[PDB]
RNA sequence: CCAUGAUAAGGAUUAUAAAUUGAAAGUGUUAAUAUCAUAAUCAAAAUUUAUUAUUUAUAUUAAAUAUGUAUGUGUAGAUAAAAUAAGA
């Protein structure tokens, strides 16, 4: 078979200081040169309100790295799960070609932030009700959902 | 006697009250659209034919969606070219049935549209069904084989030509009489890659299996939602409920109606004496194919779960190995696409989607970049089929310029017997053999041991090995099957592709503990495996002590080493096709069993008898 | 015992079909 | 719960043997004995020795002693895994071993006329029905 | 310190035989030759071990290249586990 | 006869290894050795296989001799061979008594279990009012009057 | 067995001399073996 | 030149005229007492 | 890891039966002997040296053992090549369904060279009868064994050209390092 | 809302030979769980709610209301158990 490019993944977390942001997106940068589709995930950012703007300041980064280096790519859609907010990025390989560096604009940014918020905060409120056992993990849901540590 | 009783009550001038299907009540269902299934497709999840006609239907408005299947009876019962060989031997034609019921239960208990089975000549009997039920437009997919585009071009001329069938003589008569201008669509479906988006056209492709690799690697495949989405909305089309079949058909209780049809069992299509057909041998393979559609979903949902994908490439590796033939973790999904129950982009879809989700190893990109380039072989095989047309069936290959080498096909039908008996002495082509016999399939390295064994190691006709696994492996494809036979039997001699290896390298390389042939052949389950795939070597002593007595069971080589006329007699050399052997005690009046000329043998209705068959019938008769 | 050891082989390579006994015990007695 | 149509190891043959091998059980009673006495006793008093004789044949062809076995001739064993308890893939492999070793097929039985067996009278003729063909 | 040949051999018409002048496309092997008499020790010995005399009855349901198989994917995994 | 729902199949060796209880069970072994009796044959192999089972289970008691004084080499080849011989003979009579059972039914008009051979009249496997309407193995559709084997009178 | 053991006893209280030859051919010895109890739990 | 009279013919360690398995296990035996 | 039978006694395990016949088994020695000694007395009263010498028809045969391969090649006394190098990777022994271990292994080397002189038979004898000079009925073809490299595969070498020594008779045996 | 106890899993080895019918089952810890001595806002009658070891083919509902849906050649992967009046 020819040979396939490696899906890399880049860790990212909330709290990572604008040294280190700049190194990693130089590597992202780098692996799309070489090709690779990259992964860029924030693992530890507390709740999806605070590690929105952070991902959206690691997205500028790398796009700024990339327009130095040359290295065209396209985003996809930003999804966040509960722990992780993560989105793939897919350099001009193949039978897709990119020409030029596009990133998701703030306006679709707030979009999938206000979703993800939503969805989390109903999952939370909503869920955990009824997806643990009712006579004890039931009522220590309750005692949280009194204290509002239940997040 | 079937066939003649089929067109004397269907094909039939006046077409009798009973053999005619009710109209409808409201006037607007008196039109439909029609669509024709064949073997290529027996599909409702990614059928362009299906979507097409419920787009048309929509487009139409409240058009009903009618369904016909007509089995083509020549291609079940019908000898062989050479050698006279079953066409789709009853293993395979249960299969087929079976599949057929699935989609008729498919479509008329989940879709709610009634599907006609016919029996007889898909040409005669689609036109007359056309100008009945008054269809404005009938869908079907493109066949390109012999003896299924010939029959698509005529169908789709008398639907042009509105023409009915009478089959006392060959007759056509025009439409004034029906005791609208149709339109027929063919569309292409079969290949993973739809024609008109390959980056190169057919004509000036070149020859190269890595070149349609690179190709397909810039192709794009066809998405399957758009599809799905026509099928789904073909649900809210207005359906005519009289067609369909009611409670006591579905338990059984009464046939169904003579215009529905009556799907025929083997001795209705000609299979005779069933007894000669049964393999009483070990079925060391722990897997089965359930027939169907959903059957085949779930197969490919369970083989991409239970960690199938290292059949590919195992892990960590980049470059491929041998293969493990014993093993149940190899996607036996080549009889789903052979017979259209699972598309290839669906599988596409799924292979990606699998990929897409455990994308975190990093390894996973290559078996489906191996699973890609298997499914862009077999169309690449259709491809190169498409290409030489004709010519693939001819002796000596498609292409003679390469057979320099190649000798003049002796033919030897007590040869071929054993060949397709699997008495020979190797090993590992007896085992495959076996399997391809119970089973209805083997894997490649199998299939390309066996068709080497048979054409270049032994000297015979490559056709007879080509239609032998036509008439055993369930998953027969003609372009697939007949390229690669001509590809492994050293007369398709295309550079920068596999090398065509040796029965006793793919022993060597496959099976080189011999788990494999010690499991289909468990007598041999003592021979060391520096003996194995070599028993014939033994001494006395070391066959006594291994429980392999040569001769008795497990006989000699049909190649016999140099000498072995001096020491060796008919004590030896153990017959088995004689006048007092198991074989000829069969078929409860004695004719054979499974083998040379056994459609001759054993088949009921026979048509077009040749000077080739009768002598090979009176030389079998003689001794 | 070299000696009996040596007898015993050689009856079990030359006859399969019928062992020795004696052999067997001479070896066990000089053992 | 999975349904799966594929044909099992309990498939019987019926080609080879007059017994199919893995035969299914068999429960013979005295009443089938019984049955058996009283049909023995109607056959010899009617005269009718052909059963009798092709009983004896098949006796003479399947009971004769089976040979020695050189040393290092021995049923094959299911190795033992470290993968727990392989229960499935002996009980598989134990019955196809067994499927395969037909009794067509066992070496250890001397069987056919080439092999000669001084223990039972070959032909009907020698049996005391025909002791007025061997008089003086 | 052909028809003659088929005539004299009614038992070949069913098997083929290789050319002793040139190799065929299809090799196949003779049957080995051992000692029947034996001079002195270490020769029954030996032909004794090359029979399978001293063969494991076990059948080999697994191959020996799957521990290798194994052993190769976890040193991939501690490498992208690292 | 009286059993005749649907029956599984057990590999020969499991029944020779089980010993006193069904196989050795000299009642059943008592029945055996009449119905060779009755058909006036010898019944040598069964009494080959109930004297290996009378030494078998006389000294199952006893603990095995060490092996360590047992030569590997020698003594287990041929403690194997005589195993192995054993296990044939018991096989042949096995044999034996599956093909007497299925003559004698044959002679007497006795209707066997479902799939069951019993050749010179069946050769094929009889099945007779059983769970699947078709015939296991064979695929053959079954009527309601399953199959009159034998002639009516009597 | 059990009838067994008995009948030598019987044997052994009757004649005196007639212990030497059952309990070297061990008929006075008996076995302690006895079937599980019940028990819910298996 | 591997015909006749070699390159390793007047470099050839051990010689040993004529079965020949003995003399590969002796010969093995000796170069594992040299190794 | 028990005893199973720890609650049967050992006289039980096992019981010996038949006590009444060993006095008339020891009776009927006491006569037995008392009429042997009646018959005993009855019978009283009544380039030079230990270098081999080559042979233009010997065919010199190369075994070369690896680590994980083996070789078996042929040459004539000419020097020309009767049949290619045979190689473990060539015969797909190497391939796998193995492992890397049992490359180069005995049988593997026994199994390799089996095949190369089943194979270099009919071309050894297409190469005499190209020059003119017959096999002859009863083939016994001198050869010389080389082996080299002090592995596994050289003992199932040794035994695969010690088999079939009908047709090829080994006179020379030597070493390379 | 009491966090503290039990339990699960679960192993150890001397009995020569004669006599005798005799002279023969033992648990830490790691774990999970819970109803007890210890820290206030809420489970036991109105139960759907999915909780491992089940009756397969000659005859099948009468005493507290006591089961109408899985025939398909008995065909996967994993899991558990024993040398104990039985007969490796
Ligand atoms: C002599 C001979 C005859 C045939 C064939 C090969 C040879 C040498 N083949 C191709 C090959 O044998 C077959 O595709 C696979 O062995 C089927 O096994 P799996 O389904 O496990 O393949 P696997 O698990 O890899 O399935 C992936 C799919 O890729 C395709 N594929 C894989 N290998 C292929 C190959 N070598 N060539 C073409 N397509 C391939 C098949 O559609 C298959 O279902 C074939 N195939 C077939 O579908 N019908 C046939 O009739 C034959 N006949």
């Amino acid at each position: 078979r020819p040979p396939t490019k490696e899906g890399i993944e880049v860790p990212f977390r909330g709290g990572t200081h604008p040294h280190a942001v700049r190194f990693k997106s130089i590597g992202i940068a780098k692996h799309l040169l070489l090709g690779h589709v990259v992964r860029i995930n924030l693992t530890d950012f507390g709740t999806v309100r605070e590690g929105f703007p952070v991902f959206g300041s690691i997205l500028d980064e790398v796009a700024r790295q990339a327009l130095q280096l040359h290295a065209y790519h396209t985003a996809g859609v930003v999804r966040a799960n509960y722990n992780e907010v993560y989105c793939y990025l897919y350099p001009s390989t193949g039978r897709s070609p990119k020409s030029t560096v596009l990133h998701p604009t703030q306006e679709q940014l707030a979009t999938v932030r206000d979703r993800c918020l939503l969805e989390r905060e109903r999952e939370v409120y909503f869920d955990g009700l009824y997806d643990k056992k009712t006579p004890r993990e039931r009522l220590t849901y309750m005692r949280k959902l009194q204290d509002g540590t239940a997040w | 006697n079937y066939l003649s009783e089929q067109d004397a009550l269907y094909l039939s001038p006046t077409t009798p009250e009973e053999a005619r299907v009710p109209s409808a009540l409201c006037p607007q269902l008196s039109a439909c659209v029609m669509v024709v299934f064949a073997a290529n497709d027996m599909r409702v999840h990614d059928n362009y034919a299906l979507a097409l006609a419920a787009t048309r239907a929509e487009a139409a408005g409240g058009l009903p969606v009618i369904a016909v299947t007509v089995v083509d009876y020549r291609m079940f019962a019908q000898p062989s070219a050479v050698g006279g060989f079953f066409r789709q031997s009853p293993m395979r034609a249960r299969f087929f049935l079976e599949t057929l019921a699935a989609l008729r239960y498919k479509l008329e208990r989940e879709l709610r549209i009634p599907l006609l089975v016919r029996c007889g000549r898909p040409e005669d009997h689609i036109p007359r069904l056309v100008v009945e039920c008054g269809a404005i437009d009938v869908f079907l997919t493109t066949q390109y084989a012999p003896h299924e585009k010939e029959v698509h071009n005529d169908i789709v001329e008398a639907i042009n030509q509105r023409r009915w069938v009478s089959r006392d003589p060959t007759a056509g008569y025009k439409a004034i009489e029906h005791d609208a201008a149709p339109v027929a669509h063919s569309v292409w479906q079969t290949t993973l890659v739809h024609i008109d988006d390959l980056p190169v056209p057919v004509a000036s492709m070149v020859e190269g299996e890595r070149w349609y690799h690179d190709d397909v690697t810039t192709a794009n495949i066809r998405p399957t939602a758009a599809f799905d989405r026509c099928i789904n909305r073909l649900s809210d089309l207005p359906a005519r409920g009289d067609l369909l079949p009611t409670t006591g058909e579905l338990s059984g209780l009464e046939p169904p109606p003579l215009y529905r049809g009556r799907a025929p069992t083997l001795v209705e299509l000609g299979y005779g004496s069933p007894e000669a057909f049964i393999e009483e041998e070990v079925i060391a393979t722990q897997s089965s194919h359930p027939p169907g559609e959903d059957a085949a979903i779930e197969r490919v949902l369970d083989w991409l779960m239970d960690g199938g994908m290292t059949s590919m490439l195992r892990y960590g590796r980049d470059r491929r190995t041998n293969t493990k033939m014993y093993s149940q973790r190899l996607s036996r999904l080549s009889p789903y696409l052979s017979c259209g129950a699972l598309s290839p982009r669906r599988f596409y879809e799924e292979l990606r989607r699998f990929t897409s989700e455990h994308l975190r190893d990093n390894f996973v990109q290559q078996q489906y970049r191996e699973a890609l380039l298997r499914l862009s072989r077999r169309d690449y095989w259709h491809w190169m089929g498409l290409r030489y047309g004709p010519l693939l069936f001819y002796e000596y290959g498609p292409r003679p310029e390469h057979t320099d080498d190649i000798a003049d096909w002796r033919h030897d039908p007590k040869i071929v017997q054993k060949w397709c008996a699997g008495l020979t002495g190797i090993p590992f082509a007896d085992a495959a053999m076996r399997e391809l016999t119970l089973t209805g399939f083997v894997a490649d390295e199998g299939r390309q041991g066996l068709i080497w064994l048979l054409s270049r190691g032994y000297g015979q006709d490559w056709r007879l090995g080509a239609e032998w696994l036509e008439r055993c492996s369930i998953d027969y494809d003609p372009f697939v099957c007949y390229g690669n036979c001509a590809y492994y039997s050293e007369l398709v001699r295309d550079d920068f592709g596999e090398t065509v290896r040796n029965i006793h390298w793919l022993a060597h390389h496959h099976d080189q503990t011999g788990i494999y042939v010690k499991k289909w052949l468990p007598q041999l389950s003592k021979i060391p495996p520096v003996y194995i795939h070599r028993p014939h070597v033994l001494t006395e002593r070391m066959q006594a002590m291994h429980g392999v007595q040569l001769g008795k069971n497990y006989p000699y080589p049909l190649k016999l080493w140099d000498g072995a006329q001096y020491t060796l007699s008919s004590e030896h050399l153990t017959t088995y096709f004689s006048e007092g052997s198991q074989w000829h005690r069969k078929a409860k009046n004695g004719a054979g069993g499974s083998g040379y000329a056994e459609a001759l043998r054993h088949g009921t209705v026979i048509l077009e008898p040749h000077q080739l068959q009768s002598s090979a019938f009176g030389e079998l008769e003689h001794g | 015992c070299q000696s009996e050891t040596m007898a015993l082989r050689l009856c079990m390579a030359k006859a399969g079909k019928e062992t020795c006994e004696r052999e067997s015990r001479a070896l066990d007695s000089c053992l | 719960n999975k349904m799966r149509s594929k044909p099992s190891d309990n498939v019987a043959w019926y080609d080879k043997g007059p017994v199919e091998w893995l035969p299914r059980p068999v429960r013979l009673t005295y009443d089938h004995l019984d049955q058996l006495q009283q049909w023995t006793m109607r056959a010899t008093l009617d005269g009718r020795t052909e059963e009798f004789n092709r009983i004896r044949d098949l006796h003479r062809e399947w009971s004769q002693h089976p040979l020695m076995p050189v040393l290092g001739d021995v049923e094959p064993k299911f190795p033992l895994n470290l993968f727990k308890q392989n229960h499935r893939a002996k009980k598989r492999f134990l019955v196809r071993w067994h499927k395969a070793n037909t009794p067509a097929n066992w070496l250890w039985m001397p069987r056919g006329p080439t092999v000669v067996t001084p223990l039972h009278r070959t032909n009907p003729t020698q049996y005391p029905e025909n002791w007025k063909q061997m008089v003086q | 310190v052909r028809h003659l040949y088929r005539q004299t051999n009614p038992h070949m018409d069913e098997y083929l035989a290789s050319s002793n002048s040139r190799v065929d496309t299809l090799p196949v092997e003779r049957p080995l030759s051992h000692a029947v008499t034996f001079n002195s020790d270490a020769e029954a010995e030996d032909q004794l071990k090359w029979e399978g005399f001293y063969a494991e009855p076990y059948v080999d349901q697994a191959p020996t290249s799957d521990i290798d198989d194994m052993a190769h994917t976890f040193m991939l995994t501690n490498r992208w586990h690292r | 006869n009286t059993f005749l729902t649907s029956s599984v199949a057990t590999p020969p060796i499991s029944v020779i290894r089980t010993g006193p209880k069904w196989w050795a069970h000299p009642e059943r072994m008592v029945r055996q050795k009449l119905m060779y009796f009755t058909l006036g044959v010898d019944q040598l192999p069964l009494r080959r296989t109930a004297v290996i089972q009378r030494d078998l289970q006389r000294f199952h008691m006893c603990k095995p001799p060490p092996r360590v004084g047992d030569s590997t080499g020698y003594k287990r080849s041929r403690a194997a061979q005589l195993n192995t011989w054993y296990r044939r003979i018991q096989y042949q009579e096995y044999h034996m008594q599956h093909l007497f059972t299925r003559h004698v039914w044959g002679l007497l008009r006795v209707y066997p279990g479902n799939t069951t051979k019993i050749q010179g009249k069946a050769d094929d496997g009889y099945v007779g009012y059983d769970s699947v309407p078709f015939h296991r193995y064979n695929r053959a559709p079954l009527p309601f009057p399953a199959r009159e084997l034998y002639e009516r009178r009597k | 067995f059990a009838l067994r053991m008995a009948v030598a006893n019987a044997l052994v209280k009757l004649i005196p001399l007639t212990r030497i030859p059952l309990k070297k051919s061990g008929l006075l010895s008996v076995d302690r073996r006895r079937e599980r109890g019940q028990f819910p739990g298996y | 030149a591997h015909g006749g009279i070699s390159h390793f013919y007047g470099r050839t360690p051990m010689v040993e005229e004529v079965p020949i398995t003995l003399v590969d296990r002796r010969i093995m035996h000796y170069v594992h007492h040299s190794r | 890891f028990p005893d199973k039978y720890r609650r049967v006694p050992m006289l039980l395990k096992p019981q010996q039966g038949g006590q009444q016949y060993f006095n008339h088994f020891l009776i009927r020695s006491t006569n037995d002997r008392l009429t042997q000694q009646d018959v005993d007395n009855a019978s009283g009263q009544a380039m030079w040296g230990e270098m081999p010498r080559y042979t233009s028809d010997m065919v010199f045969l190369y075994l070369v053992s690896r680590r994980r391969n083996t070789y078996a090649v042929a040459y004539t006394y000419e020097g020309k090549r009767i049949l290619n190098t045979y190689t473990a990777g060539n015969r797909g022994l190497k391939g796998g369904d193995r492992g890397f271990r049992s490359e180069g292994s005995t049988d593997n080397g026994h199994q390799v060279t089996s095949m190369y002189l089943n194979d270099l038979l009919p071309k050894l004898r297409e190469m005499r009868a190209s020059e003119g000079r017959p096999m002859g009925r009863g083939e016994k073809v001198e050869l010389v064994v080389r082996v080299m490299g002090f592995y596994n595969g050289r003992q199932g070498a040794v035994r695969a050209v010690q088999d079939r020594a009908n047709e090829f008779h080994v006179r020379y045996f030597e070493d390379i390092t």
